[PDB]
């Protein structure tokens, strides 16, 4: 989930 | 040039995040006039004899892209970490906000508090025994609030400017 939505998280990419 | 803190609330959908940062700002429970988007706010504050500015960074549409959080979650310098002590599911959240801000701010040791919000209701689901573990196994403090009465509200953001004044 994130939980946060950051454009740079790998786990976002 | 008075020491500034950039500070960032987290934490589950309606555990408390804006109640929190609107009673420090505004001196008032959150109400249906107030705004629901993410933004930051800014404070002056006097913490144990130091006169500072207080940046604090309300997170808010977590799923969305928003370039704010993209930068205030790299320079933020404390984060609290909230749950409510009435949803268990918000606290087996805390370990997954934990977990990103340490990836995003590339380091393992980052200013942090965990905050147990809405102690004011008596239908508790989660015990301090179980929060008071968690929060001694990641070498932070722990605090219980209710942002309805006021409760521990400014005492939990003052400990975590404490917590940032140790990493330097
Ligand atoms: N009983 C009680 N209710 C609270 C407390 N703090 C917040 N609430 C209630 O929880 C709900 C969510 O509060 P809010 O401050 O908007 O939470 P939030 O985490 O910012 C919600 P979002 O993630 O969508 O931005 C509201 O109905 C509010 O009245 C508290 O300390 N006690
Ligand atoms: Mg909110």
């Amino acid at each position: 989930a994130x939980p946060l939505y950051i454009s740079y998280d790998p786990v976002c990419r | 040039a008075m020491t500034e803190y950039k500070l960032v609330v987290v934490g589950a959908d309606g555990v408390g995040k804006s109640a929190l940062t609107i009673q420090l700002i505004q001196n008032h429970f959150v109400d249906e006039y107030d705004p629901t988007i993410e933004d930051s706010y800014r404070k002056q504050v006097v913490i144990d004899g130091e006169t500072c500015l207080l940046d604090i960074l309300d997170t808010a549409g977590q799923e969305e892209y928003s370039a704010m959080r993209d930068q205030y979650m790299r320079t933020g310098e404390g984060f609290l970490c909230v749950f409510a002590i009435n949803n268990t599911k918000s606290f087996e959240d805390i370990h997954h906000y934990r977990e990103q801000i340490k990836r995003v701010k590339d380091s393992e040791d980052v200013p942090m508090v965990l905050v147990g919000n809405k102690c004011d209701l008596p239908s508790r689901t989660v015990d301090t025994k179980q929060a008071q573990d968690l929060a001694r196994s990641y070498g932070i403090p722990f605090i219980e609030t209710s942002a309805k009465t006021r409760q521990g509200v400014d005492d939990a953001f003052y400990t975590l400017v404490r917590e940032i004044r140790k990493h330097k």
